[PDB]
């Protein structure tokens, strides 16, 4: 279900800060929710954040709380992640998925879409 | 948070045989309402990763009729009525109660 | 209002579950195109009063007065303009049943119901819905006498005790339905802002 | 005909794949109650395991 | 007569986690034309006993969405969908089938 | 269900005859079966005894056969029950219950309610 | 060809008390569009086989309410709901998958 | 469910062959397949082979290949089969049954009649 939808390939260098742009307007269905999921190379997946396209709010991990920022530009519904001081072992793969999910007395119905996902990596 | 673990770590699979793969959750992962928030995700090498079983024991657009989840309470299931050969890859269990979102470790299928 | 369907789901209770929702859309689409000594007795018409007040309710904004006026209780009293006195009732349910439980979920990518009643409750009420727009469907537009479907025994009963009328008419005419109800009338009135109103015509005895 | 007979998709296909011209068509189409009390059902042979039969629809002229 | 037995004998339970307990029976309790015929009845302290489960699975009036029956033959489960802190109490298991009717010693089932 | 249907306390003495009336008619629903059942505090319940209230016809327990005697005065629809000889240890709470079930082709109906019960003790 | 296994070997029957015996297989035997292909025969002393059961969970003519099949994949179990004193025999477990058909050893039941 | 349609029973000697006839126009039901089924007293069944009544196609086991020959004559739809050189140990009943199965989307139909059989025993 790759929709090939994300920018390019990052080359930073620590100290720096790190920005990554996903469009919402190609996903050919309707989303509530646009969930960050980060994955290194090697290991398993793990959450990142979530921020709601309608309004803006926003909700991280702990352990990225006061790091990162997401933006939504309404230009073209697109969302911006903006990571600070890469200090190493932040090379990686981000996808943004758009994840909904309702039930009701009689039926439940999901939504569930994975992006092409970019690579950041950092080195000297 | 919630930690999750699944079992087993590694299961080689036959091209005709079965098989069966069990998440275990921490507290209970039950909702009020109803039905359970666990779902299972696959992934094959390179590409990108695709839902399998989403709400415990439904399945989502594709997904040919030979998966199938189980459970209720704090035990899950995700079985396989008759496997193929393009079915290797990795497992993931996830959940959607509260929101410290943690997948699980990651269960490897391979062919024998 | 229903607009379209999305989820293509595999299930064959999904499938029932369309099949009736596109059968009750069709019906909608139709209903809404739908939109000795003998010579000295005289061509007075017959139905005059019933096209008065549909032509009433054609005009502007008097079906949106009604329908905020039945909020809360089934059965009111709503006046018009210019001058007139006009019973309005409130028959089945489809505001709350197909836009709360079956739209929200249907609208999205991996639909799924995992129930069997749903099924023969919406097909109970997309017969009866359907069996009244055919029947409006065939006959034309105008249907004499009005069937069990249009009017129930109760809803008549109620009617005609809520009738402006004196004691002796209203026990003469409550013991012989069957009569009042072969001497009726009904009209299929405006369709707009998602609500479908008609008319039913009643006999006044007065000798 | 009732509705069993002839659904309304049928009797619109029908109507525009009718050999006539096109004022005749725009006006019969937009009265598809009138078209339908005029017309006539009869049934027909039963054999061969299928069921055939005619349905006759006027053609306004003037 | 017939002699029944329960599991556990004591069962703190969590408000938010599931609940089980086990009713063993002697000699089968099935009836001919069908249906078991066990019951399990609840109480709490200090009030008169209410019915809680009828006939194997079946529910009575009142008993919210969250209690249910499962088994056949000589083996009945009683379980908890989502517990609350008002299932304190004292749990009796039942028969029906012959009439040397007998209770069972009684689950004590409280808060932790 | 506690229905507040029952008698009052009886203090009684050793070798006496007890008396314990429970009526009928305020039981909201029909009942086929009275069944009587006796509770000792801090253990469990006992089987007691059952009358049918359309004919009187009695079945008792194998420990309390030949003792206790069960009655039905049909004036209110009351059921009236008679202990003898109590050699102590009878101190405990007796309930009259409405027990009855049925069972068909396609559906079972039951009907379980119980009283709210009368504390029988015996002392010096 | 394709090996089976039964359990048990022996096993007597009260009569009233339910009963089960369990077929294992060697490489699934499950097809491909649906159903199994897994049969329980009955034989009396004397007389004929008759069927029992057939594709897993179904019942043929005959064959009074209380014998029942069910499992899925590789392993199998016949239930009985209410032995009577007429089912003293032998059971056998067929396959319809392959064509080299291989009978079950036989598990013989009789009365205790 | 015997249906009582076979031939008699046989006695023979080591080194001739053996010829036993089924007739399929008495199981009151269209069949398929008349699988062959032999047993041993004292021991459980065994496939023995198959062929198809509407053209004769035949299906053997690895053990009793060319060995057994079975041939159908239409005068009245009778199987028979043929076993040589009978080295003994072949003392057992033999069963010709009808099997058929069939499976669609929704519903399976099956058809399973065994026959009374006939008894080959060998002996000096």
């Amino acid at each position: 279900q790759e929709q090939s939808v994300q920018s390019g390939a990052e080359v930073k260098k620590p100290g720096a800060s790190v920005k990554v742009s996903c469009r919402a307007s190609e996903f050919t269905f309707s989303s509530d929710f646009i969930h960050w999921v980060r994955q290194v190379p090697g290991q398993g997946l793990e959450w990142m954040g979530r921020i709601t396209p309608s309004d803006g709010t926003t909700t991280y991990a702990q352990k990225f709380q006061g790091r990162v920022t997401m933006t939504r530009d309404p230009s073209t519904g697109t969302v911006y992640i903006e990571l600070r001081r890469l200090k190493s072992e932040d090379t990686a793969v981000y996808y943004c998925v758009a994840y909904d999910r309702v039930t009701t007395s009689a039926g439940t119905g999901a939504t569930d879409i994975w992006g092409q996902g970019t690579m950041v990596t950092v080195s000297s | 948070d919630i930690v999750m673990t699944q079992s087993p770590l590694s299961l080689p699979v036959t091209p005709g045989e079965p098989a069966s793969i069990s998440c275990r959750s921490s507290q209970s992962l039950l909702h009020g309402d109803g039905y359970n928030y666990l779902d299972w995700y696959l992934q094959k090498p390179g590409r990108s990763p695709q839902l399998l079983i989403y709400l415990g024991s439904h399945r989502a657009s594709g997904v040919p009729d030979r998966f199938s989840g189980s459970g209720s309470g704090t035990d899950f299931t995700l079985r396989i009525s008759r496997v193929e050969a393009e079915d290797v890859g990795i497992y993931y269990c996830m959940q959607g109660l509260q929101t410290p979102f943690t997948f699980g470790p990651g269960t490897r299928v391979d062919l024998k | 209002n229903i607009k379209e369907n999305k989820c293509n789901g595999t299930d064959a209770k999904v499938k029932l579950i369309k099949q009736e929702l596109d059968k009750y859309k069709n019906a909608v689409t139709e209903l809404q195109l739908l939109m000795f000594l003998g010579f000295l007795l005289g061509v007075g018409s017959a139905i005059a009063s019933g096209v008065a007040v549909c032509k009433v309710l054609h005009l502007e904004g008097e079906v949106n007065k009604i329908k905020s006026a039945l909020l809360s209780t089934n059965k009111a009293v709503v006046s018009l303009s210019n001058g007139v006195s006009v019973l309005t009732f409130k028959v089945l349910d489809l505001k709350n049943y197909i836009d709360k439980q079956l739209l929200p979920i249907l609208n999205k990518q991996s639909c799924s119901i995992s129930n069997i009643e749903t099924v023969i409750e919406f097909q109970q009420k997309n017969n009866r819905l359907l069996e009244i727009t055919r029947e409006f469907s065939v006959n034309a537009g105008v249907t004499t006498p009005v069937s069990t479907y249009m009017l129930t025994n109760s809803e008549l009963l109620s009617l005609i005790n809520d009738m402006p009328i004196t004691n002796d008419q209203k026990k003469l005419m409550s013991n012989n339905v069957q009569i009042v109800r072969q001497q009726s009338y009904s009209i299929m009135c405006i369709i707009k802002e998602e609500v479908l109103a008609y008319v039913v015509q009643l006999p006044l005895y007065g000798v």
